[PDB]
């Protein structure tokens, strides 16, 4: 995260730390939706333009973390992926639509504290928050400039921005399976994700129930918290019915 | 620099 | 269906120094 702040104790519950076993570092981002169910991005995973394909043995899922590289005794559960379940039409090739992907773990994990599950938007979720101007929070481990990393967990609130605005942003052809977030060069504010971030979650607060609702997951953009340039965000409730059959049949 | 993790985990 | 509530924040009724910016935002 770019130009964001360090996040408080149990203020993202639902933070999950993508692990790489050997060698051991940061993959990725990602969030927990139940206790054996964690969602992130398929590029997390699969990419092939840079020989990126990792299976089940190749890492772990740390939930409950704050500091980055500290082995957090007490707090943290650390564990183990059964199966990997990747979006069949996730586009690799051309501009990462459909940049999801969903990850069963081999035990449920405990709630506690600092462990706890996100919620899933529903339609109307979906078309009372997705609105451009309302202000969603993504948080993450990931770089803290385009070109060190932050010692504890890193959170900022960024605007939805305008599809036009988001569209006349870049050269890459936009679909409804994302959104982009993150203020106008004329609003003065600043923040994004950056590497590292990856598959991690864009949540908001709804006023209504008063929960935080997960709408959009780490996937892209051009450079890092780049004036005139916007972050990109799985559009989560467009994939909703991917999701429920996955959990469904698994 | 990452902190090795308990060796159950491998 | 107890999601989205944080025992450290939402089940104590605490905020977290900037969700009133988020809720400010939400001007519907
Ligand atoms: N401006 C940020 N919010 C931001 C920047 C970078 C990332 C990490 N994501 C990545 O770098 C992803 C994964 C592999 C392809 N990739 C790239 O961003 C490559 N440029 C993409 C290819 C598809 C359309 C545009 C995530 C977020
Ligand atoms: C990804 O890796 C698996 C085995 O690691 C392989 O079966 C698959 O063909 C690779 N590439 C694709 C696009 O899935
Ligand atoms: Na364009
Ligand atoms: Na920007």
């Amino acid at each position: 995260i770019v130009e964001g702040s360090d996040a408080e104790i149990g203020m993202s519950p639902w933070q999950v730390m993508l692990f790489r076993k050997s060698p051991q570092e940061l993959l990725c981002g990602a969030s927990l939706i139940s206790d054996r169910w964690v969602l992130t991005a398929a590029h997390c995973l699969l990419y092939p333009p840079w020989d990126k394909n990792f299976t089940e043995n190749d890492l772990l899922v740390r939930i409950g973390k704050h500091s980055r590289t500290r082995y957090e005794r007490n707090i943290e559960k650390i564990s183990m992926l059964e199966k990997i379940y990747i979006h069949p039409r996730y586009n690799w090739r051309e501009n990462l639509d459909r940049d999801i992907a969903l990850m069963k773990l081999k035990k449920p994990v405990a709630f506690s504290d600092y462990i706890h599950p996100v919620c899933l938007p529903d339609r109307e979720t979906a078309a009372s928050l997705l609105q451009a101007g309302y202000k969603g929070r993504v948080t993450g481990w990931g770089n803290l400039k385009e070109t060190g990393q932050p010692s504890v967990l890193q959170v900022v609130n960024l605007p939805i921005v305008e599809r036009p605005v988001c569209k006349d942003s870049t050269r890459i052809r936009i679909t409804d399976n994302m959104f982009c977030a993150g203020y106008k060069p004329d609003e003065g504010k600043r923040g994004d994700a950056c590497e590292g971030d990856s598959g991690g979650p864009f949540v908001m607060k709804s006023p209504f129930n008063n929960r935080w609702y997960q709408m959009g997951i780490v996937s892209w953009g051009e450079g890092c918290d780049r004036d005139g340039k916007y972050g990109f965000y799985t559009h989560v409730f467009r994939l909703k019915k991917w999701i429920q059959k996955v959990i469904d049949q698994f | 620099d990452f902190e090795e993790i308990p060796e159950e985990y491998l | 269906a107890d999601c989205g509530l944080r025992p450290l924040f939402e089940k104590k009724s605490l905020e977290d120094k900037t969700e009133r910016e988020l809720l400010e935002s939400y001007i519907d």
